């Protein structure tokens, strides 16, 4: 993990994940949407829970993205919960919530969940 | 969003 | 927001959490368990998207903590992902996500979901 | 749990729903949508795991509404999944996914998640 | 859809789903466990919503499955929510909520949330 | 959407 | 659990 | 876990 994790990510749509992830737990980045023109960029920060493994189990992490950067503001933010798994083929499989701000009444309506799987390739 | 594909 | 954030909040469970929203939507602090004993703090980073109001609707943020500190190693990170509402009765709704790190052979198990509702009180 | 289900439930926004648990774990009804006319009438249909209990757990269950009826064609479907406290106060605390038919590229936007508390007050 | 529904799905962990799509948006039919013996076999009900579609969108449905039968009672149920797409190579998308009946101070940690492709192959 | 609150 | 893969 | 209610 950590070194392992450190690095480029990609998902099935085309985006591009670009993380640190520090020694003690951090995970810092920034995010990269499809076309990848200079800024569809935004910051990330996140962390994630090292331990020993005896069993081949994969590293809980978790990362923000607020959809704000000088050229857009989508008022809103997702955030990804997964592991890392690490090997020939590493990846992080991931379940996320997109969650926007509304008014009260379309509360019920504010957030999506979905899933993404990452690769080095 | 910017979180989709393209939408090309 | 961002002042309006910053401060303690407390969800129906009897968690404590801790954060300073600075000025270019970063979100650092920490979040206590029940019991309230010197350790139960774990540290958690985030981010918040702040924008122009006009119709009174919440500002959208997430933020991760990774359960693990010099007194215990849950491995397993769980991310929220909600909207502040702020006011006489401020509150952060968030729906969250808890992911264990876990052979493939389990993967299909490792993430719970749920909601809470933060307040200053 | 089964005679304790049977009945009306009501949920924080105004919806209301009425099931009929039969013996051998089906759940059969109808969900009214707010205003109450008519028809804002949906037919529901799901099932429940009846067991016996000796620590006091919930009862599971779920039920899926399509937003079809001879008013209405809101291209959609809802899935409650949760449990039946019965009791003094019993109640259905249950998470939910709404996933609108979509086109292809759309898909990644189609489900919506939340969560609602039903009573019999 | 409908007749496009009814079938033999299989989805990407070695568990078949046969069901019947009637006329007026119902889904009956059986779930079944790997291994493939006797009764890994359970009871589903569902709802789809049917349309006219002139722009290629996915048909939305839903079904429950209650883990109970006469070798097994599991004590849960899941509820999955999705999209069928049809042609060459038909598919129905889906996220699912699975609940276990908890005692009331295990209720955080009720629900596992997930996602399932499916596949007439 | 039919689910929602009042919209009132 | 009956949901999940085959154990083996 | 961490994340719960007191377990009292």
């Amino acid at each position: 993990a950590e070194a392992g994790i450190t690095g480029t990510w990609y998902n099935q749509l085309g985006s591009t994940f670009i993380v640190t992830a520090g020694a003690d737990g951090a995970l810092t980045g920034t995010y990269e949407s499809a076309v990848g023109n200079a800024e569809s960029r935004y910051v990330l920060t996140g962390r994630y829970d090292s331990a020993p493994a005896t069993d081949g189990s994969g590293t809980a992490l978790g990362w923000t993205v607020a959809w704000k950067n000088n050229y857009r503001n989508a008022h809103s933010a997702t955030t990804w919960s997964g592991q890392y798994v690490g090997g020939a083929e590493a990846r992080i499989n991931t379940q996320w919530l997109l969650t926007s701000g509304t008014t009260e009444a379309n509360a019920w309506k504010s957030t999506l969940v979905g899933h993404d799987t990452f690769t080095k390739v | 969003h910017p979180q989709g594909p393209p939408c090309k």
